[PDB]
């Protein structure tokens, strides 16, 4: 899924 | 060093398979959830595929087919519902959790009734038939693999191609190395790592191009088309 960078 | 396999990221791997199991099974099964609450950005990302994957399908010798796709960890069937069933006559869909392939057929319509098989089924368990597929579509799934798996699922997936057909791998990378989320148990891989395993799967690349138009705060995204 898309998602925030960690 | 970053990291280079998910050898040197994941403790258990049945832990990180059932973890991200668990993670799905209590996700709504809606657009917001496939997306992760970035459903948003869905009709940008649908846009984009499809513009991408139409550069395959001009007439020539090397034309893909247009008899039947593949949507792997196809959750709801947000990708089946936009671009692959206007598209291809009929769809078969695979993801690991069962709710959401029962909410794709009310969440598809009356062009549902064109998805032949719903396979509830981890990738790293599925061997698609031989000669079945033109386009295999494969978005937002692979960090649930594993490296080993993944080559073998791709591997099999090779195997499923109709002539002239394509793998699409469509996923976040990472700037730099294997990154694990031990949250929703997947891991975000570099290019150079993605390109790796694609090529000890005997594949080779057709295209790559980066998504565009995207918020900046999340992982660059990248298509890939292989044979
Ligand atoms: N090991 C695995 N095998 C198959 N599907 C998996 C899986 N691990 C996670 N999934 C599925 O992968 C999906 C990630 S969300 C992305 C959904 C879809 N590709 C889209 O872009 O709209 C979820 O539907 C989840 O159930």
């Amino acid at each position: 899924r898309p998602k925030r960078i960690a | 060093v970053p990291r280079g396999s998910t050898s040197e990221v994941i403790e258990d791997e049945k832990q990180f398979y059932s973890k991200a199991k668990t993670y799905w099974k209590q996700i709504p099964p809606t657009v917001d959830g496939m997306l992760g609450g970035y459903g948003h950005i869905s009709s940008i990302d649908i846009n984009s595929s499809r513009k991408f994957l139409q550069r395959f399908l001009r007439e020539g010798p090397n034309k893909t087919g247009t008899s039947c796709a593949l949507d792997c960890g196809a959750g709801i069937g947000r990708i089946t519902k936009r671009l692959l069933l206007p598209l291809f006559r009929e769809v078969d869909m695979v993801d690991i959790t069962e709710d959401f392939l029962v909410q794709a057929k009310t969440y598809l319509g009356e062009e549902g009734k064109r998805v032949r098989n719903y396979f509830c089924c981890g990738l790293q368990d599925f061997t698609p038939e031989p000669d079945s597929y033109d386009v295999i579509w494969i978005q937002w799934v692979i960090g649930h693999l594993t490296d080993q798996h993944l080559a073998e699922f791709l591997r099999r997936c090779k195997g499923s191609l109709r002539p002239n057909g394509i793998i699409v791998i469509k996923d976040n990378m990472a700037q730099e190395g294997v990154i694990l989320d031990d949250v929703d148990s997947s891991v975000c891989r570099d290019l150079d790592v993605v390109r790796r395993i694609i090529c000890s799967a005997g594949l080779s690349l057709l295209a790559e191009e980066r998504q565009e138009n995207l918020p900046d705060e999340i992982y660059h995204v990248y298509s890939f088309a292989l044979r």
